[PDB]
RNA sequence: GGUGUCUUGGGUG
C-alpha cells in the first residue's frame, strides 16, 4: 500500500514519489516491454 | 570568615551555550508520516529517543 | 484542522 511508501512535499505544491514506488514503476515498465516480445517478433537476443 | 578567600580578576568568556536554546518539552505533537513516531529536533517540537 | 526527506562539515555531554 502507498502507506509503506508515501510521498512528501517539496515546496507547498510538488511530491516525489518514494523510492519503492518508483523502483515498481521501474518493474511495470520492463514487465510490460515483456510482454511486447512474446506477442510477436522477437529474435531469441531481445527476450534474454 | 575564619578562611581567608583567594581573591582578584579573571578573564572570563560568555559561551555559547545558554539554557534557553536547550530546554525542549513535549507532551504530543507531529509524528512522522512514514513510522508515525515522533518527529526529531527541538525545532520541530519533537520527542527524546 | 492538517508545520516533508537525505548527505557533508563544525561543536556540546
Amino acid at each position: 500500500p502507498p502507506q509503506v511508501r508515501p510521498s512528501i512535499a517539496m515546496d507547498e505544491t510538488t511530491q516525489g514519489q518514494d523510492d519503492l514506488t518508483h523502483k515498481l514503476s521501474d518493474i511495470l515498465k520492463a514487465n510490460i516491454n515483456v510482454q511486447k516480445l512474446e506477442m510477436d517478433g522477437s529474435p531469441q537476443h531481445i527476450i534474454n | 570568615l575564619m578562611a581567608q578567600v583567594f581573591f582578584g580578576p579573571t578573564y572570563y568568556q560568555r559561551l555559547r551555550h545558554m539554557v534557553d536554546d536547550k530546554i525542549h518539552a513535549r507532551a504530543r505533537g507531529p509524528v512522522q508520516v512514514l513510522t508515525r513516531q515522533p518527529v526529531e529536533g527541538r525545532s520541530r517540537d519533537g520527542g527524546l529517543r
